[PDB]
RNA sequence: UGGAGAGUUUGAUCCUGGCUCAGGGUGAACGCUGGCGGCGUGCCUAAGACAUGCAAGUCGUGCGGGCCGCGGGGUUUUACUCCGUGGUCAGCGGCGGACGGGUGAGUAACGCGUGGGUGACCUACCCGGAAGAGGGGGACAACCCGGGGAAACUCGGGCUAAUCCCCCAUGUGGACCCGCCCCUUGGGGUGUGUCCAAAGGGCUUUGCCCGCUUCCGGAUGGGCCCGCGUCCCAUCAGCUAGUUGGUGGGGUAAUGGCCCACCAAGGCGACGACGGGUAGCCGGUCUGAGAGGAUGGCCGGCCACAGGGGCACUGAGACACGGGCCCCACUCCUACGGGAGGCAGCAGUUAGGAAUCUUCCGCAAUGGGCGCAAGCCUGACGGAGCGACGCCGCUUGGAGGAAGAAGCCCUUCGGGGUGUAAACUCCUGAACCCGGGACGAAACCCCCGACGAGGGGACUGACGGUACCGGGGUAAUAGCGCCGGCCAACUCCGUGCCAGCAGCCGCGGUAAUACGGAGGGCGCGAGCGUUACCCGGAUUCACUGGGCGUAAAGGGCGUGUAGGCGGCCUGGGGCGUCCCAUGUGAAAGACCACGGCUCAACCGUGGGGGAGCGUGGGAUACGCUCAGGCUAGACG
RNA sequence: AGGGGCGUAGUUCAAUUGGUAGAGCACCGGUCUCCAAAACCGGGUGUUGGGAGUUCGAGUCUCUCCGCCCCUGCCA
């Protein structure tokens, strides 16, 4: 089913995701659905997670499952928290 | 890698005369004070006419000699000229300073810019704080370069820190001699490096 | 040397064979509907026809004929059956075809 | 379905040699039948082994010939010592002479003299008459004759018992015992030299294979050091230049070996190396472990008629075929001012000239034949190219 | 924000015109030489053949057994061994093996690009909503026993469990025939008549968690159809019987001659049908002032194939790379009756070739499948290795140091050159040495709170004792091309149309800046040359941007088919055309700004372009079209 | 690795009568010319594939090597 993944991309040894709505079985780095956000896992700059606000829900309230590691990116940028 | 060897043997053959040794380049000696001709065997005999290309070539040469960059190099920064905004000629010559092993000899420092180089190379230099030992890094406007604690006490650091007590620097940088340092103020201009050397005829060679 | 595919082959023929059966019977049965409904057999033809229905939606039920396979061969014959018993003999039984 | 090699008992090259059809060739698949009972897992020489009970064999079944010289002389070199075998039906012929004096010639220690044909002609002086021809003629090229194990018995025997049934025991045949005479009488005797596995690789090349789905396989007896799997080599003489690679199998018999030691026939897989790219005379060593060269100086001894050689001397611009291991290569002899009558029994240094480059060494001894004779032998002098 | 030309036809000149060169590029290969690092990248050929090992599994919280170690001995002892609880070998059942990974053989085609259509369709798992889950019967494995067999495995009798199968009911609802209303290709509502549901599993148990069933909608992914676009030969000109249409059927999820009867004679083609050759297409990439030209390797999308060829089964989905059946070729085993396999997965071999890598380490990270979860599997992937194959960075030293050693080379025998070069003196300290030593990793999970939000806690690193930092620390690699002109760089000797050079013009016949060496010089440098191919220069296929009297080029001339082109005034239309809005134009790449690895290369974030094509709205000069009028063309 | 063949001037070929090496094309000097071609004078121009062995002497008869062709060999 659709999912909210990280698809890898900078360089060997300098790791930059992009926070992405694909498709399950796409391949990791493929065509994927929407960009929502990025992370950068070695925070080497001030704004190492930004993610789409409105998006991220959006796509979580119609059956995007996401993945493990994604969704503590998702909850750390405040995706869930109601309030 | 960079040149390495006779030096005044180019100081020769360009016609003008460069300083690559610092010191002596600056004597009675820098050969062009003895034998202002070309080395090799002829040098001294009748010089033909020289070619259009020719003259380019030399031009060319004579710059990139100054700097004592590689054609590699020197080449990309001339290309990279090109494409950013603004004339060329200006443009190239400033990358061209803003080399650090440059700006080094520029700010004292370095007698020379083979000097200069192995300065750097070594460590002995810094850049707002950390240390850049790449002769190639590029200093932008507004960073303070100072040699390392570790080097302040050098035997050479002084002489060469010495011989500042007085002699002023570029409009476009300022040195603290005591608390070696130095700041890119502003990007030099054609006008304020008195080169010997035509870049609109440069920017020529760069063509056909 | 081999793998647990296998226990998808064996998988495979047996209910290869469950709705092989199941369909087979829906055909049978089709006929035998029609091959009445045009000779008058106006109420058994609907007796048959009814329980051919019944078997179709059935195999509809599992991997054999899901959805519209199943809603097709059905109009299919209660179309061809009522398009034979109107060729002379009012419908019996109220059977499946709806009056 | 390949099967690992486990060391503990000491390694020995051996090899059987004598007169042709004489025994030598199916002693050796007697040898080997024989050994397989109580010890569980077992025109071209044909490296096969056995295994007693307190060593490991390798052994070499060289065809010979007036023919197949070159074939046979490498495999001497590479064993430890022989079997001369010797028929009860004909004696001390030709070739089994020929074979003696150079098995000589190329080093190697001890022989252990088996009588084979022993089950024909009965002959009260026959049988024993030989144990005489033969210690008359060992000694005859200065071997230890007057002590050297002569077993007696007949192989073609041994080996039609084994063919009946696998598994036959000590002496269980007044025959299937003295191939356990000679097999066991030849462990002793004939000691385990020095292996030095403290000096850099270097292995000679014998027979170089092309193992479908493998790659280029090399085989020869490591002379130094020892190679496992990830080592880095260079495949030095004959060629446009030293090729290197790096090792990626090592096996003992058709059997995956761990380490192979010095003094081992161990054949190697080398990484991407095509085989037209790797033949004899080459040798595996360590990267900068000695280099190829093509003219040196040495230290040669000219043996006389007396001793096979030449009986006339050889003028400077001489062309014989210098032998430095598995290899034979040619070479010119270009000297001092003078030294030209260089006649027979001389300890002259001259220098050599070969077309071919071999991986020469400040060290290293050689041998000189031509015309069918071992004209000369010595050592590498200095190196010139 | 962007355009350079030169050599060569002549005694000389101008023109025409071909050839050649300087530029950039490459998955390269070959030669000479070769020190370090980072990031890229590496079978372009035989879609040849391939040893071996691995690349796809997982759930006992679906179910029944075998078997091993242990709670307590059913009885009172090892009896009908209940069951306790964690294991393990299959079996049954389930979800995944249709993804991910490889290749470019085929394919000139709705294959692909692009923009649309589907009142002609599907979509497992994932969300949202509605209503349910009540009765009942049965089978086959496993296991016990018997049997044939070399093996792979196979046959028979008989127990048995389920979320396996079947019958009945409930009918929220849905399917189907007919009638009706709206609507318009088969969509939505309604009435009457038939037909159709479902499974229990773990708990901390009238409640949860995981499932099950039928329906509706969302998502995501797809099928089918359509307009326009997509190479060479016309020495290939006519092609077509399921052929083109129809009617009724079969078939499918669904349209369709997709398939089949029967009927009708059509359908296609110089706007290039049919045939032959070549080729996967695209985003892009190289070049180019641009317009173009060339190309399609790595990365991303689509298609096609899985030894060659045909076929169906299961299934939400395959006519299925590590599933099945059959034929064929080839490889191997055989107890000769039948067996086994398919690297265009990772790595490795061999053959072919000018030429293209380790049978490496790790699931730590990202991603996937199954699982409540713990977790398991993952040659995807993250890394390391090999190769100057490429791009970027770095080093082989720095400052002194003679009207200037030697050696070698010239020499008008005074001297000039190599040359501040060396030596020598100071100075720094690539390597190496000792010490410290990561980022990438915070969530699954546990705990307080409701296992929600939020807060807290614990484990986990292949690369690696690597990067990087501190201290110590030795003067420590240089080659390749070229020097007649084009084109930067000249002298001596040897050679004597020889030997040889040569991209083009051309050099060599006894004073050769052109051959070979030397001295010297120029260019570039861990590289430098060579060959091959693409663009450029080549306005030399000319749209931008050419030509035909004599340079190559006017058809031998009429008449005329298709086609192209079309005077003056006025009005309707608004197809071309032009304008505004809007949808599309993925990402990466390119460009620009700023950042992160000490720089750069690499890399991230953001920013700006954009023809095309769909839609709605508008303009009407010109073109077109319709209509009326005109007489300067033309005809009478 | 082992069999069997071939190898003579620059080039195609001679002495299977074992006594130094000979023929045509070709080439090299001389006259001549700027240098050739032509004409005229005059010249074998050889690692008999190498190196050894017999022989009083070897192209020839023996060996052992080199390169090339051809036939078989060859999974630690
Ligand atoms: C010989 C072939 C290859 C050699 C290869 C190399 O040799 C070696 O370099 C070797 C190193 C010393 C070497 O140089 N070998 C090279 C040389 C070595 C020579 C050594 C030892 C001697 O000493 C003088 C030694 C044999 C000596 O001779 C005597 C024999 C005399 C015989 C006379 C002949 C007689 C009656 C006869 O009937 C006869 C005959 O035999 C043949 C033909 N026709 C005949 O009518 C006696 O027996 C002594 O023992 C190494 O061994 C290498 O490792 C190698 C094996 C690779
Ligand atoms: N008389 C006899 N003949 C034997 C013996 N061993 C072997 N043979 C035979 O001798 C012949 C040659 O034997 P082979 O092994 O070929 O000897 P090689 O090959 O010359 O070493 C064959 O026929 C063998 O069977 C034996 O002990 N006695
Ligand atoms: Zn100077």
């Amino acid at each position: 089913m659709v999912k909210i993944r990280l698809a890898r991309f900078g360089s060997k040894h300098n790791p930059h995701y992009r926070i992405v709505v694909t498709d399950a079985r796409r391949k990791r780095d493929g065509k994927y659905i929407e960009k929502i956000g990025y992370y950068d896992p070695r925070k080497t700059t001030p704004d190492w997670l930004k993610v789409d606000v409105e998006r991220a829900r959006y796509w979580l309230s119609v059956g995007a499952q996401p993945t493990d590691t994604a969704r503590r990116l998702l909850r750390q940028a405040g995706v869930f928290r109601q309030e | 890698g960079r040149y390495i060897g006779p030096v005044c043997r180019l100081c020769r053959r360009e016609g003008v005369k460069l300083y690559l040794k610092g010191e002596r380049c600056y004597s009675p000696k820098c050969a062009m004070e003895r034998r202002p001709y070309p080395p090799g065997q002829h040098g001294q005999k009748r010089a033909r006419r020289p070619s259009d290309y020719a003259v380019r070539l030399r031009e060319k040469q004579k710059l990139r000699r100054i700097y004592g960059i590689s054609e590699r190099q020197f080449r990309n920064l001339f290309e990279e000229a090109s494409k950013k905004k603004g004339v060329t000629g200006s443009v190239f010559l400033g990358l061209l300073e803003s080399r650090l092993d440059n700006v080094v000899y520029r700010l004292g420092f370095a007698v020379s810019r083979r000097q200069a180089r192995q300065l750097v190379r070594h460590g002995h230099i810094t850049v707002n704080g950390r240390r850049v030992d790449l002769p190639s890094y590029r200093v932008r406007p507004g960073d303070e370069i100072a040699v390392a604690e570790k080097s302040r006490n050098l035997e050479l650091i002084r002489q060469n820190l010495e011989a500042m007590k007085g002699r002023k620097v570029g409009p476009w940088l300022s040195l603290d001699v005591e608390g070696m340092k130095g700041k890119f103020l502003r990007l030099p201009d054609r006008e304020d490096l008195a080169l010997p050397v035509n870049e609109q005829l440069v920017i020529e060679f760069y063509s056909r | 040397r081999n793998l647990s595919a296998l226990k998808r082959h064996r998988q495979s023929l047996k209910r290869r064979l469950r709705n092989k059966a199941k369909k087979s019977a829906i055909k049978t049965l089709s006929k035998k509907a029609i091959q009445l409904a045009q000779e008058g057999k106006a109420e058994e033809a609907l007796k048959i026809m009814r329980k051919a229905e019944s078997l179709i939606d059935k195999a509809a039920k599992g991997s054999t004929l899901h959805k519209n396979a199943a809603a097709r061969r059905k109009s299919r014959l209660m179309r061809k059956v009522r398009q034979l018993l109107e060729a002379a003999g009012a419908p019996l039984i109220g059977g499946g075809l709806s009056a | 379905a390949k099967g690992e090699f486990v060391r503990t008992k000491p390694h020995v090259n051996v090899g059987t040699i004598g007169h042709v059809d004489h025994g030598k060739t199916t002693l050796t698949a007697a040898l080997t039948y024989v050994a397989a009972a109580e010890n569980p897992n077992v025109i071209n020489t044909a490296h096969v082994e056995y295994e007693t009970a307190k060593r490991h064999y390798s052994h070499v079944d060289c065809p010979g010939h007036a023919d197949y010289i070159k074939n046979m002389i490498t495999g001497a070199a590479q064993m430890d010592g022989a079997i001369l075998v010797v028929s009860a039906a004909d004696g001390p012929m030709p070739q089994t002479r020929e074979h003696i004096l150079l098995a000589r010639q190329v080093g190697v220690p001890y022989i252990v003299v088996f009588m084979n044909k022993v089950d024909m002609v009965d002959d009260p002086e026959l049988l024993d008459l030989v144990e005489m021809e033969v210690r008359d003629l060992l000694n005859q090229y200065e071997f230890p004759g007057d002590e050297v194990p002569v077993i007696r018995g007949s192989a073609l025997l041994a080996l039609e018992q084994m063919h009946r049934n696998p598994k036959t025991r000590r002496g269980e045949n007044e025959w299937v015992d003295k191939i356990w005479e000679l097999l066991d009488a030849i462990d002793e005797y004939i000691p385990t030299p020095v292996r030095d596995v403290d000096k850099p690789f270097l292995m000679p090349v014998e027979d170089v294979f092309t193992i479908t789905g493998r790659g280029t396989v090399a085989t020869g007896r490591i002379e130094r050091g020892k190679v496992k799997v990830g080592d880095e080599v260079e495949i030095v003489g004959l060629a446009p230049e030293t090729r290197r690679t790096v090792v990626t199998g090592v096996e003992m018999h058709r059997k995956t070996l761990q380490e192979g030691i010095a003094g081992d026939n161990v054949g190697v897989l080398l990484r991407g190396v095509s085989r037209e790219e790797v033949e004899r005379g080459q040798v595996l060593a360590k990267p900068g472990s000695i280099t190829p060269h093509t003219k040196f100086e040495a230290s040669v001894y000219v043996l006389k008629k007396e001793e096979g050689g030449r009986h006339t001397g050889f003028f400077s611009g001489y062309r014989p075929q210098f032998y430095f291991r598995t290899t034979d290569v040619t070479g010119v002899v270009q000297l001092p001012p003078g030294v030209e009558m260089v006649m027979p029994g001389d300890n002259v240094t001259f220098t050599v000239e070969l077309i071919k480059p071999v991986a020469l060494e400040e060290g290293l001894r050689f041998a000189i034949r031509e015309g069918g004779r071992t004209v000369g032998a010595g050592v590498v002098t200095k190196i010139l190219e």
